[PDB]
């Protein structure tokens, strides 16, 4: 058995990693009670909502 | 005088008096989003507590 | 009624979504300038198209 | 995983700091009766309320 | 009297009185870090037997 390198300790860190970056985008939309926050989330859903924020006001 | 009284008073009451009913549905928008971040708040702080392990 | 007719026409010239014209005429069948279509499917050709009629005086 | 920073709870404060902020604004409003208490609320509308004041008076 | 009271209490409280929310973001990020020094304290301890064999 190889000792060297442990492929399945470097598999389980890097799904592990994506999971923690999914887990964050999720606290985010919860505690600020909207679905998009930053951008890239959704690029024209953000310019369409914010020309009816515009409207709103 | 007496009816341009209520007429300046009415336009007075339209730019600085507050919408009671509209308020109170703002008011309650904000304080639910409080307590959503509040309790999202706990849940970041617990979150790195998985590693310790 | 000079006044109801150009509230009237006034509405037409300024309903809009999205800054498209909603009343004006451009989704008619006639002489329509646009077409709206909802596309409501996983697919290609999923789409559905509407019919808002002209409405000034 | 980092645990040094929580930018999670970072983000999730940040956005509580600014709710509580306009969550005080509103009791304003509620406790006085009146939509603009302070310079900023309204500085145009607070100039012809007060002009307004001045010929109810 | 009474408005200067207001205000001069707002800013005095936005100097002196802390952030609970923000306060309690360092106390469990510092709390974390202790119990992984300690994990990593005792490691150390048990990294000296290693050649006694």
């Amino acid at each position: 058995m190889i000792i060297n390198h442990n492929v399945s300790a470097i598999f389980a860190h890097r799904t592990l990693k994506s999971n923690d970056a999914n887990l964050s985008k999720d606290i985010e939309k919860l505690s600020s009670g909207m679905r998009i926050n930053k951008a890239g989330d959704d690029a024209s859903g953000l310019a369409v909502s914010e020309k009816m924020r515009t409207q709103i006001a | 005088l007496m009816n341009a009284y209520e007429n300046t008073q009415a336009s007075e009451s339209r730019i600085r008096d507050t919408d009671m009913a509209e308020q109170m549905t703002s008011f309650t928008r904000y304080q639910i989003l409080t307590q959503a971040a509040t309790s999202m708040l706990a849940q970041a702080n617990m979150k790195s507590q998985s590693v310790m392990r | 009624v000079s006044q109801l007719v150009d509230e009237i026409d006034r509405i037409a010239s300024q309903a809009e979504f999205n800054k498209m014209k909603l009343l004006t005429g451009a989704f008619a069948r006639l002489n329509p300038t646009a077409s709206m279509w909802f596309h409501i499917g996983a697919n290609m050709h999923q789409r559905e198209r509407v019919y808002i009629e002209t409405m000034n005086t």
